[PDB]
């Protein structure tokens, strides 16, 4: 009874407006206008300083798209025609037809500098080199959304007989590895049981707004719950875990002054380290209009905040202790993610050692604010646990000073035991 | 069936203060009631 | 349609009454009394030497609870209030509100000597250290049920879009480890009579309880009234769920048949091989406030063909073939669990190797009693295949003696080859 | 859910007193109504090695499995099972299994070492080949089973678990699960000729078997053969849809979209599926059982519209080269995996692999020629990277010379150097 509608990242419906977007990305965006029952493609870029726009007619009805650094990929969901257009023209464009069994659709497509991928409503995973030579065919749970970066592919599957699930894979030189393999995905579906919502979820019943890799190559997804999930420690599957690193609905509630606004919505583009690049849509329709607002940013913020405290203790002004909690957690998770990136992938931009040091500074400072909060109640055990969570000697001696002005000598002794046990190594 | 309980017994086989108190109880009970 | 509800191990509904249990397990039990507009909570313990009972008036109306050795954890599912109460009271109590979206609820809570854990109907999985410091927020499939023993955490996940699954972890002061993450769980759910419908309105998953053995093996007891134990969990490529006790079968058996009904098993803990449980009687499935003594059921591997027993019994007497089959299988699985415990965790008391040796004796004895029946039908191949199973060479001599007394010289010859191979 | 009994390639009755319980490499089993008694026939395709026989059945066995060493039977509702060796010097044996209220046996399987039974409540019971019960385990409800040597391949389904499978092996030290209740990418079925079958087998699993080289396979309602590649390393395993039989039936039918011919799977043997071609109103084989037949494995890269534009049907050479390259690649991987782990099964495989790698390069060279005829350097150079043999690299160089494309000559000479300078 479900309908496997085609999907592309950050794409939009037509609605009742004949101008539509096929995809949006940190690179740029793509749109179509349905002129005379053919489709004038428009390809646009945000860093115009190195990419030219271009415009052409699709006479086939391409309703799938992916946009990457090296090129753009298109697909017509019904017939199985796909097309690749590099952004230079030293390389040729190319077009191919993909087999469709009866009742099948292509559901989604993706591309990278070294791979091209296609997925279908009967779960066929078809992949090619960047020049269109078939390199593998595989059958999976029905692929309903798809994305990729470098050698890495992150796919989302759904059916009445497999449930919502995902896979993460990477091509080695010798063979492909799966890190995660149709594992259940903790994203929320839309409430199937508001007219703008019904329009969008008719266009996209699966409710994914976008799914993408971070700037450091961590999988991310943004669903009907309007929270950004990131898969932490994906490089070690047994201990990998999804982190809801931003509740954008909560942040919109804060920025609007603690107000239950129906009239502001976040559309994601990409996770650049500490910030979600996004388009802040406004008004009745919950997806961007033809004249796009500029690519905005939200800082990611861990969902530890509660409205009942924000309302009474407070454009909303965060209390210092609750702020210290969220700073501690955000510093912790980003520190771990960049440590794993450095161990696994190395420096991708040449400054991540300094970013990680800055995060560790913010981490220990957040813990010091929490330590001061505990010592303000003379909660020795809570304060000493926080002292175990500090990770540099400078911060440990600062904790001793805070304990001393708290007139609390038991902590002074115990934290100096920590210091001795650590600098003796 | 072929019975094997004795075979299992020869495989399974491989004073105490409590008995003294029990013997005292027996002696007391026999003494009290006998002529 | 399915609905999320708060869970705690072996907690009961109110029913028609004004008091119920929040949880009960090997440590104790917790009960709440609807004292007009507020709730009187009593925390009671089974080891009254170690722990002293306490009670308090609750103005928030907690409906979640988890009780372990180090302290009690409470939660109010609809408002996100949680409270932790260390049992010595040398460490302070602490209270927190965890954030809930509209319509979200806490579905389960648990505690650990260095952690407190909260799971919600929208799949958020929030960790705090034992002093309430927030340490992590994951998102997972919604945690419908949850427990811990020492540092080992075991959780059951469910949604309409992921299906029934479980996770098993060992968090610790160091070397934080995950054994299995959201693997599918082979437990049977109820049919998603009115007293049963009342209970399943209170607990739609039908998980009557969920706990660890005394030796640290995960256990769960579902709506089918069958205890499941996850065997060989420490090596995840070999792990398997064992249905070590069909309590409907054993209740039918010990009651002498008669399709006996209106007697129900309410589990607390497995201990080593013996389920502590309240046997509830009457229409209701769950205990009343004067908590009866937790009667003991030894585990029984489910090999009991009911039709065969009905034919032989028409107080129930078991044919020796069936009895020896169950004895052989039970002793094997228990010896394996003890071996894995003693290899990986080691002895906690000072007699577990002696128990394992005695159990191996029972194992070889069961094999000999089945070997005798195979020899009675003169089935040399079946008897020989049984002869390979014996662990003690000293007991394998009895296979020689039986095959002699069964006048099977082929069996004697082959077994003597095994005697020599085992000596060598 | 319904949980009807399953056995490999068994059939319904369909208002007809005859039906088949199983079909395999070795033979087939069928039963006939005989008033309230049933007659049973066990029949063999290798009449040289084995002998057909009958017996009468008072229990109504409806599950079956046919190993080369013996046949296994089961009664789904009453829970009785029976094992009948083919070397009848070994005794038969019978076991009644515990079935709870509303429980049924859903599948059975047998091997030279081990006998397996699975139920609608997910109990998974194991016996040695003489009927000694060796283990009891619980899983999500078994809907299908098959086995080969020490290896067992099961399919599970439940409303609360989805569709999934497990792959297992009984090592001498311990059992191992290579994959355990992982989701299974087969299609469940979506009128009367279909309804009569799916009321007998609602999963639409037509058969379930291991390869001759010991890799699991399944054949579903979609009539595509799925093979689980690189199962010996779960970090890298792939379900390959190695054959779409609907495409082959359409090709061999001269492009006619016929519903008058169907295929029944029997077993995979290297590059060919053993099968029965069946024709007429019913989609399953009938009482006068046709002879076993073969389809070559052919991977689904054919585009139907392009082939009827091209056109018995004849494939355009570039598409044919694509299919042959892809299939030779995956089959080469299967042979290397099996020969590294399991070793030679029959001793022909090691030479087959060399001939197959020859076919792989020979297909890639036709693709390289296609790219060079289009003068596409980058596509051709990537195709040259995929070649194995130096004979093939030099052939690509000579093709590029023949295509007056010296940039490929320089580049591929440097690839050749990069290979031989080591």
């Amino acid at each position: 009874k479900f309908r496997y509608m085609p999907f592309s990242p950050a794409g939009t419906p037509f609605g009742f407006t004949d101008r539509r977007y096929l995809t949006m990305n940190e690179v740029g965006y793509v749109s179509t206008v349905k002129n005379s029952e053919q489709y004038s493609i428009t390809v646009s870029f945000f860093d115009v300083g190195r990419f030219r726009e271009y415009h052409f007619e699709d006479l086939f009805g391409y309703d799938l798209c992916f946009l990457n650094e090296k090129g753009t990929l298109f697909g017509q969901s019904k017939t199985g025609q796909i097309q690749y257009r590099p952004h230079d023209s030293i390389h040729s464009n190319w077009t191919k037809i993909i087999p469709l069994q009866a009742g099948e659709r292509i559901t989604s497509v993706a591309a990278t500098p070294v791979r091209v991928i296609v997925g279908t409503s009967l779960g066929y995973f078809r992949s090619f080199n960047q020049f269109g030579v078939p390199f593998a065919v595989e059958k999976t749970s029905p692929i309903v959304a798809l994305t990729a970066q470098n050698y890495r592919v992150f796919s989302v599957h759904y059916s009445q007989f497999h449930g919502l699930s995902y896979s993460l894979s990477e091509l080695g030189t010798s063979s492909k590895r799966y890190y995660k393999r149709e594992c259940p995905l903790p994203m929320s579906l839309p409430n199937i049981n508001k007219d703008a919502n019904l329009d969008y979820y008719n266009f996209n019943p699966m409710g994914i707004k976008s799914l993408f890799f971070s700037s450091y190559g961590d999988p991310c997804i943004f669903g009907s719950d309007n929270t950004l999930l990131l898969l932490s420690k994906w490089r070690s599957p047994e201990e990998s875990k999804w982190l809801p690193i931003l509740d954008s609905n909560m942040e919109i509630w804060k920025m609007s002054g603690g107000k239950e606004t129906t009239d502001i919505h976040v559309w994601p583009l990409a996770l650049a380290y500490d910030t979600l690049n996004c388009i802040l849509v406004k008004g009745k329709h919950i997806w961007p209009e033809f004249p796009l607002p500029l690519p905005s940013e939200m800082e990611i913020r861990m969902p530890v905040f509660v409205k009942s405290k924000l309302l009474e203790e407070n454009e909303i002004q965060i209390p210092v202790s609750m702020a210290a909690e969220e700073e501690y957690l955000r510093s912790k998770v980003l520190s771990e993610l960049l440590t794993d990136t450095l161990e696994n992938d190395g420096e991708m931009y040449g400054n991540e050692n300094e970013v990680l040091a800055a995060l560790n500074g913010a981490y220990d400072k957040a813990l010091l604010r929490l330590f001061a909060s505990a010592c303000s109640d003379q909660n020795v055990e809570k304060a000493l646990s926080l002292a175990h969570e500090l990770k540099q000697d400078r911060a440990l001696t600062a904790a001793v000073k805070i304990s001393e002005r708290a007139e609390l000598p038991s902590l002074v002794k115990k934290i100096n035991n920590i210091r001795e046990a650590r600098y003796e190594q | 069936d072929i019975n094997i309980d004795d075979i299992l017994a020869e495989l399974d086989k491989e004073v105490s203060p409590q008995q003294d108190f029990s013997d005292l109880m027996k002696s007391w009970k026999n003494e009290r009631c006998s002529p």
